[PDB]
């Protein structure tokens, strides 16, 4: 575990190719991300995953799963935050 | 992050920490607002867990960190612990972080939000630089 | 929302 | 349990499982005694999910289940998320098991306490039957 | 997931022949069991482990994770109550 | 602690 906070620049990937790699496993609420050289690992989870879009950072993915090496030509698996913003809205709302 | 960089201090305000009671970073998160915080389900977040926002380096006690403590844990109840699909929690700040230069907001997309394939993101965190 | 005080640098 | 037995309703007591408020079986449990449920660190347990004891079949609306509500997650400071490691959570119930024919404790091991390798024990639950 | 409750007999495994198995994933306060023909799964997690000790059924395990594929010829692993005992007491008395 | 009521059959 590092001290300090990294950072890595990776391409989104299409759950079709990424079901190449993981299969039936890949399901609606989650998108991938990696397979670039670089890899989100144990520790990562619940962090982040931007994207610019009107030149503001936004919310696209949550670190959820992927390789359990943290391997570097295996796409990382996120959390789809585009699915899951409504239920989000709306626990925010009613609370 | 295998492979990743080490971020310019201050420059990812919404990257908090999530540690037990122990001083032990298990999980990442984002501040969406000055009083919730975003982060995985399969994390199992409690209330004896603390956000820690303002932080780069955890090992440096001159930081002016944000300790921050957590009133209530919403999982999505479409949360799946079998396939960990709708892998996302949200967590009420009993006390409110107050935003200044480091510490602030990432943007929410709307559900009809679009981003391609082949589009170049990014990624932080303090996990595991090699397994 | 979305755009840090200090910027970042990839 | 991939290649397991159904058991004998009512034989394993301490067994329990646990819920959100989907319905949805996540997690099993066991009960130390009537206050008192010992489930994994990893499951995530909150206080939105419910402890059912006194079961034995999910789809049958006539057996008399107990729904106990969780008052507080204890989980131990010790675990460690990213290896897996002390992954035993406790949860208080703010409601109390009526110890029954079917619902009861089972026992715990002294820290002394000795099982060696190829010694037979028992497994039970409702998780996946197959892959 | 299966409607009603079900079991399986299994021994338990030595850290060192598990270790052949899982390597240096397998710490202290860890229990192998399994390779046997049978496997716990996905929903077991969280659940018991019992052996009888005394004609006493004693937790000696708790569900905790295996095979990606809950594989029968691989042992699953289990959280070591014998380790962990020490703490649920103390909370215990404390709360 | 243990001793179930119902016992169990493998
Ligand atoms: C173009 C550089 C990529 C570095 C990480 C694999
Ligand atoms: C996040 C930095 C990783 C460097 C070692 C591969
Ligand atoms: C831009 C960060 C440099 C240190 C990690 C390669
Ligand atoms: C949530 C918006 C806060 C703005 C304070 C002026
Ligand atoms: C994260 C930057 C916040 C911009 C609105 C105050
Ligand atoms: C627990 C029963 C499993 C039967 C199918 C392999
Ligand atoms: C003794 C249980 C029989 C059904 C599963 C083989
Ligand atoms: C915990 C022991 C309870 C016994 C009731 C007579
Ligand atoms: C001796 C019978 C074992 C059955 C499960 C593999
Ligand atoms: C689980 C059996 C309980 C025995 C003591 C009342």
């Amino acid at each position: 575990t590092p001290d300090r906070l990294q950072q890595a620049s990776l391409p989104l990937l299409s759950n079709t190719n990424c079901k190449k790699y993981w299969g039936t496993k890949i399901k609606d609420a989650m998108i991938c991300a990696g397979a670039s050289g670089v890899s989100s690992c144990m520790g990562d989870s619940g962090g982040p995953l931007v994207c610019k879009k009107n030149g503001a950072w936004t919310l696209v993915g949550i670190v959820s799963w992927g390789s359990s090496t943290c391997s570097t030509s295996t796409p990382g698996v996120y959390a789809r935050v585009t699915a899951l913003v409504n239920w989000v809205q709306q626990t925010l709302a009613a609370n | 992050i295998v492979n990743g960089e080490e971020a310019v201090p201050g420059s990812w305000p919404w990257q908090v920490s999530l540690q037990d009671k122990t001083g032990f970073h298990f999980c990442g998160g984002s501040l969406i607002n000055e009083n919730w915080v975003v982060t995985a389900a399969h994390c199992g977040v409690t209330t004896s867990d603390v956000v820690v926002a303002g932080e780069f380096d955890q090992g440096s006690s001159s930081e002016k960190i944000q300790k921050l403590k957590i009133a209530k844990v919403f999982k999505n109840s479409k949360y799946n612990s079998l396939t960990i699909n709708n892998d996302i929690t949200l967590l009420k700040l009993s006390t409110a972080a107050s935003f200044s230069q480091t510490v602030s907001a990432v943007c929410l997309p709307s559900a009809s939000d679009d981003f391609a394939a082949g589009t170049t993101c990014v990624t932080t965190g303090w996990g595991l630089t090699r397994y | 929302c979305g755009v840090p005080a200090i910027q970042p640098v990839l």
